[PDB]
């Protein structure tokens, strides 16, 4: 099954504050208006950097999985958030395919969206993140929003493929172009443009 | 005079410094990490990896003191492509990472940006536009056949690509996949060490890159902080980013992510103080340009200097905050100063009265020698004159002049030819 | 495919003449630039930015610094000369009347507002529709803009109350509707058409003003000469600012860097790329700002032989004061420019009537001494050629020459002896 | 300082020329700016990597020259334009142009040559003593409005 | 050759775009004026300064 994307997955492109104005940025981003799928969990394609988001209200997903062959003979990069904090882990162990070794790394810290982005740059892997109320069912909302960072791991993991741990969620793909970003008063992104969606953001 | 390489010097305005308030004070500040980096279990690490699969450890989270390094005199080289070695300890980098590996010692040509050699091909590959240094010395302790190095490759890796692929290479199309053959080959094969062998002996490598990224910094050269001044012109060190100006404590609503600010043409325009969450406005220490206004030296010596947009309280301290002369500073501490929409005005006596414009300073402002001192005053636009106007009146002129005024064109320059090839080439 | 125009064929023939019988008083607004934002840029702190070590490399460069700062500075101090040819043709401050006994044309919206600078009404629209330190500096002009618009309003006070009397001697107080009169007559319609109209002509006037305040309102488009020189400036600078930014081949563009790394010889490298970059976009700049300034001389010198011919006189140039036969004009003070209010006479209401070069009487030519002979379609009469006014053909309306029989195209009629 | 016109056409010209001659000094980076001093000290091989030096900075040099006295040239056209134009209106007829001709109403002319340029002495009438008087823009006799021809 | 203004306007235009066309064969300095022989008979290294 599948939503329009509408213009959502803008993230703070650097640790730099700038304010009321305009900024030309080249990034890996969500396309404007592109055809996110959308889900009811299957084992999917990461790409270049995946757009993840869900619909708050029983917290049903509480993690990740990424890697190759993710289920050992290689190591995996595992996420989970519970209880009071988020958990990672790069073990190249084995699990089975629900909720209840060369571990390199490990690191702690409708009514509502939730939206997170994925990518591999220096260190090799990002996470940003949004959270924000909700009226709007079984669809993508449209609207602005725009993710901060979380965390930048050092991991050096290489993946190409990925699962939710365990309803209603979205994903889709980044792909390198260039946006035109505004930044008000307040040093925060509020409107974005696409440069390659239509002659008329070109312009 | 010395402006306009001339004894003499007619009346005018002239244009000769750009005066620039000079800092007093020079801050250093970093964030206060007591752990000192392990470059002891790299150097003096048991065992090296070989060169196909070499170790990179990721280095962080310290002071480090490159300079001890740079002095052990057991490294043959110690080269460095995008920073001088003597540097180091003036800098702060957001990660190290060093990589570490063996091969025999005439190969260390090799391990540099943008060469060839099979090493750079097919084992250990910088990027052309490399930043960091390159070690290495001989090892004949480790002299024995485990060290490995790659022979063959099916295309050249890639920039910090690795390669652990074990296979028979298939330089032809059979696949003799197991056991080697014509046209299919193992590629990795091993250095025989012994004291037995120059550049057939044992040398150990280590390849130190740099980062140098916009987030916040993590290992630091051991130069040690210092207290923080504000709202003073200053020489100024974050981390490793240099400059001088006037430090404020600001208001600007940094999200918690962000480490510095910039203005609309892109310049640093605050930071973050590494030891403490607070924000600091940056602002340029102020600078304007000096001219001097004279009547011809025909007449007198008498000056006064406009320090152009500066305004009057920043410039007397000049004494030692600009380029100036102990006589020059008497146009800085004493006689009159006159504050203009234009700049501060010193060694001008400002008038109440008004008249023609003898020399324009700007904003309506012009200055004479008159009853002697050099005299600065609003111009006149003429007398005012309210015509007699009314519905019924009229003026007639009863009588006339002729009269004849010259007007000046210029018609021609001079018609000056050049020959480019002998000017150029002599 | 664009229209070129309404097309239309003349009711062209050899014995038809159309007259016009009213008048439209026109006001037709003209804007010039005058004078750039005076600028100067300190090319040592521009482009080695308070490092010595950047400052010695320059040197040997030679003499470039010294020429830039001189072409600069040739075309800043050229700005407060074209500001000044333009507004300062007046040798006195004419102040303006206090009764405003005007013959019924209504100034208060172009004369000052009391109330402030000293601006008009409409001096205040056109203020309001127009709208980093890396060693460049905006100095400020000679003149403030109160001192403008005292320009202004002595040329305004001069013209009102004196006519063109005020550019070639003393000025000489005249009632306003007698120099409307000389104006009139100006362009070839007779004295009376005024008089026997002032009231007519004082409404026309007074309402094409009211529609110059109602179109500068309404639309900021009529303005587009001003503001591009604003424009153009802006981006000029914030170009010529965002090439600090480029490598041109060095390790960094921000020279700290470059110093703090290296040591002197592998930094001197460096640093003669970011020179020898930032050295040729200030060249690029500097050039650009000399063929920019001739552009704003050249509509200078047109603004200030406008004020001549058009304020302190009434030109016979055609369509140079504004379309139409011109009666005068009005400066009025913009940011970086001149606004004239050229008002102008156009005719209107035409009528055919026939024609003829000549009209035979006693066996001879007789000519009109000044306009045409018509016919209504029964009888006979000279009028002025600007405006119909039908006067009985007299041996005082008109002069002889000769016999009947040369004139190809001649009429029989009585000519009346007073 | 009345021909400050005519002079500033000099000076600007001895101007541009002691600077395009004065730059044959400047070293550009290069081992020394007199060219027979590299060719004497160095080989072939090394000197011609001096030798590019002075001609990129003495090519640059003379290209700035000859950009200014294009766009310098075109100002003296501007003023020999302006000039014939004075010499067919002013001379050879009498202009009605409002101050094209002088200050005052305009009678007639005469050319002086002078170096690089020309003089006009404008003879002009000018109105000197007025006296005020009632007026009136018409006259009524008998009924039958009277204006002056 | 009344019309040699017009003609003017045309010649210098066509010897400027042919100047400027012809300055494609010149060295500079550099080893070739056809770009893909540089990029051919050097490494990077040295190919990036030509
Ligand atoms: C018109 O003005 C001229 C001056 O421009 C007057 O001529 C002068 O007359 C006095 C005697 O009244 C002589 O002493 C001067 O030498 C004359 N000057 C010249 C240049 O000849 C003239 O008198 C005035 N005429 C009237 C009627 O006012
Ligand atoms: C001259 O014209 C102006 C407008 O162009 C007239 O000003 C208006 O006067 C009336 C009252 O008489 C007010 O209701 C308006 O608000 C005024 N307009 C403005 C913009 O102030 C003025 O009355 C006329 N004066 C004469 C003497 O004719
Ligand atoms: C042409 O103009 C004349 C003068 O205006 C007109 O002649 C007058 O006509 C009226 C009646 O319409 C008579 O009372 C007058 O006595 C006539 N005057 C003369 C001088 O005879 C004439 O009617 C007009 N003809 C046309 C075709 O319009
Ligand atoms: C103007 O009137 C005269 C008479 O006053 C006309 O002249 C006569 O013309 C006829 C032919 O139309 C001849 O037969 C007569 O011999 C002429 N008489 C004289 C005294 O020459 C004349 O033709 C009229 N003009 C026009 C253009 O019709
Ligand atoms: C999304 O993808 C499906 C094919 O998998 C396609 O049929 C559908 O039209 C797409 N929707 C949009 C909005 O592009
Ligand atoms: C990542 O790993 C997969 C197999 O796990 C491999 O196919 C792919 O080429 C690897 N990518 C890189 C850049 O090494
Ligand atoms: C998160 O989950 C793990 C088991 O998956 C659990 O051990 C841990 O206690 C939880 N986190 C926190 C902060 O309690
Ligand atoms: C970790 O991986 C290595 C091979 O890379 C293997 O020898 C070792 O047994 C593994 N250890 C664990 C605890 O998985
Ligand atoms: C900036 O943020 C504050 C709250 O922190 C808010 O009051 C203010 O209105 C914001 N400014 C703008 C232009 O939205
Ligand atoms: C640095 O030292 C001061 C004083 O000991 C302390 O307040 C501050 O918290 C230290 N910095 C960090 C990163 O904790
Ligand atoms: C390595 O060990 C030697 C003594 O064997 C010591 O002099 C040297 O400083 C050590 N180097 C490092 C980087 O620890
Ligand atoms: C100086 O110049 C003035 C003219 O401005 C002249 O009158 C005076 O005699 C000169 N004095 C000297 C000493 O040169
Ligand atoms: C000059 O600086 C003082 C600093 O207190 C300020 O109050 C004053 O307004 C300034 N004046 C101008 C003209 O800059
Ligand atoms: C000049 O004007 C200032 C105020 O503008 C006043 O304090 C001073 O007394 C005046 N002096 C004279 C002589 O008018
Ligand atoms: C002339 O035109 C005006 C309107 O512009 C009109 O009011 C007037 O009546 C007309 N007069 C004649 C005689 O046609
Ligand atoms: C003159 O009359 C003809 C018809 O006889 C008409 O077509 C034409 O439009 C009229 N021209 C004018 C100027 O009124
Ligand atoms: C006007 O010209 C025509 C020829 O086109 C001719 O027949 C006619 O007689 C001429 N009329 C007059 C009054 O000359
Ligand atoms: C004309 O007469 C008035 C009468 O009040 C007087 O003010 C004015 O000065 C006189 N002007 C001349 C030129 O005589």
């Amino acid at each position: 099954a599948y939503t329009n994307s509408f213009t959502r997955g803008v993230y703070y492109p650097d640790k730099v504050f700038r304010s009321s104005v305009l900024h030309s940025t080249q990034d890996l981003f969500l396309p404007f208006f592109s055809n996110v799928t959308w889900f009811h969990n299957p084992v999917l394609p990461f790409n270049d950097g995946v757009y993840f988001a869900s619909t708050e209200k029983s917290n049903i997903i509480r993690g990740w999985i990424f890697g190759t062959t993710l289920d050992s003979k290689t190591q995996s990069l595992l996420i989970v958030n519970n209880a009071t904090n988020v958990v990672i882990k790069v073990c190249e162990f084995q699990f089975c395919n629900d909720p209840f070794n060369n571990c390199t790394f490990e690191y702690v810290s409708f009514k509502n969206l939730r939206e997170f982005v994925f990518k591999n740059i220096d260190g090799y892997f990002k996470i940003y993140s949004k959270h924000t109320p909700i009226n709007l069912v079984r669809d993508l909302p449209q609207g602005f929003s725009a993710l901060e960072p979380l965390v930048d791991l050092p991991i050096g993991i290489n993946i190409t493929r990925f699962q939710t741990l365990l309803a209603a969620y979205y994903v889709g793909y980044l792909q390198p172009r260039t946006f035109l970003l505004k930044y008000n008063e307040n040093g925060t992104i509020t409107d974005a443009v696409d440069c390659a969606l239509d002659p008329l953001s070109e312009t | 005079k010395c402006t306009l390489k001339s004894f003499t010097v007619e009346k005018g305005i002239y244009q000769t410094s750009n005066f620039r308030v000079q800092p007093t004070e020079s801050i250093v500040r970093f964030p206060n990490i007591t752990n000192l980096c392990p470059f002891g279990e790299v150097f003096n690490a048991t065992r090296f990896a070989s060169v196909y699969a070499w170790n990179r450890k990721r280095i962080s989270n310290c002071v480090a003191d490159y300079s001890v390094l740079y002095n052990s005199a057991s490294f043959s080289t110690f080269k460095c492509y995008g920073v001088s070695p003597t540097k180091l300890n003036d800098l702060c980098f957001t990660n190290v990472y060093a990589d570490s590996f063996v091969i025999r010692g005439d190969e260390v040509r090799q391990i540099a940006p943008g060469q060839t050699g099979k090493i750079a091909d097919y084992n250990y590959k910088l990027p052309d536009d490399f930043t960091g240094c390159v070690i290495a010395w001989n090892s004949n302790n480790l002299d024995n056949y485990n060290y490995r190095y790659r022979l063959f490759r099916k295309s050249n890796l890639k920039p910090f690509e690795r390669d652990i692929s074990t296979e028979i290479y298939q330089a032809g199309s059979k696949p003799c996949n197991g056991v080697e053959g014509f046209n299919c080959y193992f590629p990795l094969q091993s250095y025989g060490f012994q004291p037995t062998n120059v550049g057939y002996q044992p040398y150990r490598v280590v390849v130190l890159s740099f980062e140098l990224l916009h987030a916040p910094a993590t290992v630091c050269g051991p130069k040690k902080s210092t207290n923080l001044v504000k709202n003073k012109c200053v020489n100024f060190n974050f981390n490793g980013l240099t400059g001088t100006g006037v430090l404020t404590e600001s208001n600007k609503k940094f999200l918690p992510f962000q480490q510095f600010g910039r203005d609309i043409a892109d310049t640093t325009d605050a930071v973050r103080d590494p030891q403490t969450l607070e924000i600091l406005d940056i602002t340029p220490c102020s600078f304007g340009g000096v001219s001097v206004i004279t009547p011809g030296t025909n007449t007198s010596n008498q000056v006064a200097v406009l320090y152009q947009g500066v305004n009057c309280t920043e410039v007397p301290v000049a004494i030692h905050a600009d380029q100036l002369t102990p006589t020059w500073r008497v146009y800085s501490t004493g006689s009159n100063v006159f504050q203009t929409r234009a700049g501060c005005l010193i060694g001008a006596e400002h008038v109440n009265n008004s008249y023609e414009c003898d020399i324009p300073i700007g904003a309506g402002i012009c200055a004479s020698y008159q009853t002697q001192s050099i005299i600065a005053y609003t111009m006149s636009l003429g007398a005012e004159n309210s015509v007699a106007y009314s519905n019924n009146s009229i003026a007639i002129p009863t009588n006339f002049t002729i009269s004849v005024t010259t007007e000046i064109l210029p018609v021609s320059m001079t018609k000056t030819s050049v020959d480019c090839t002998m000017y150029i080439c002599g | 495919t664009m229209s070129l125009g309404a097309e239309n064929s003349v009711a062209y023939s050899n014995n038809s003449i159309a007259i016009p019988t009213n008048f439209t008083i026109s006001v037709t607004t003209e804007i010039l630039p005058v004078s750039m934002t005076k600028t100067s840029v300190d090319c040592t702190m521009y482009i080695c930015g308070d490092s010595t070590e950047c400052s010695n490399l320059l040197l040997q460069y030679g003499s470039f610094c010294t020429q830039l700062n001189r072409a600069l500075t040739g075309i800043a101090v050229e700005q407060d000369k074209n500001t000044q040819e333009v507004f300062a043709q007046v040798k006195q401050i004419y102040k303006t009347p206090p009764i405003k006994d005007f013959g019924g044309f209504n100034f208060s919206q172009i004369l000052p507002d009391p109330s402030k600078s000293k601006r008009s009404f409409i001096e205040d629209l056109l203020f309001n529709k127009v709208t980093k330190f890396n060693g460049l500096t905006v100095l400020p002009p000679l003149l403030t803009d109160e001192m403008i618009a005292q320009y202004t309003s002595a040329l305004l006070a001069g013209t009102i109350t004196s006519g063109w009397t005020f550019g070639a001697g003393a000025a000489l107080q005249i009632p306003f509707a007698m120099q409307m009169a000389y104006r009139f007559n100006g362009i070839g319609v007779t004295q009376n058409v005024l008089y026997e109209n002032q009231k007519l002509i004082a409404n026309q006037f007074n309402s094409a003003i009211g529609k110059i305040q109602d179109s500068l309102s309404s639309t900021a488009s009529a303005l587009g000469k001003l503001q591009n020189v604003v424009n153009q400036n802006a981006q000029a600078l914030n170009t010529l600012v965002k090439q600090l930014s480029s490598n041109f081949g060095a390790i960094s563009s921000v020279l700290n860097d470059i110093l703090s790394r290296l040591d002197k010889v592998e930094a001197e490298v460096q640093i003669d790329r970011l020179i020898t970059g930032r050295l040729q976009s200030l060249q690029t700049y500097v050039t650009q700002q000399l063929i920019r300034a001739a552009e704003i001389r050249a509509s200078a010198n047109l603004a200030a032989t406008k004020m001549s011919e058009c304020v302190l006189g009434q030109s016979k140039r055609v369509d140079f004061c504004g379309k139409g036969y011109h009666l005068m004009s009005f400066p009025q003070s913009a940011p970086h420019g001149v606004v004239f209010l050229h008002v102008t006479y156009v005719p209107a209401q035409e009528k055919n009537f026939t024609t003829a070069p000549a009209i035979c009487h006693d066996g001879k030519a007789h000519f009109p001494r000044e306009g045409v002979f018509v016919s209504n379609g029964t009888h006979w009469f000279v009028t002025q050629r600007n405006f119909y006014e039908p006067q009985i053909i007299t041996t005082d309306n008109t002069f002889v020459s000769g016999n009947c029989d040369v004139v190809i195209g001649i009429v029989n009629n009585t000519v009346y002896d007073p």
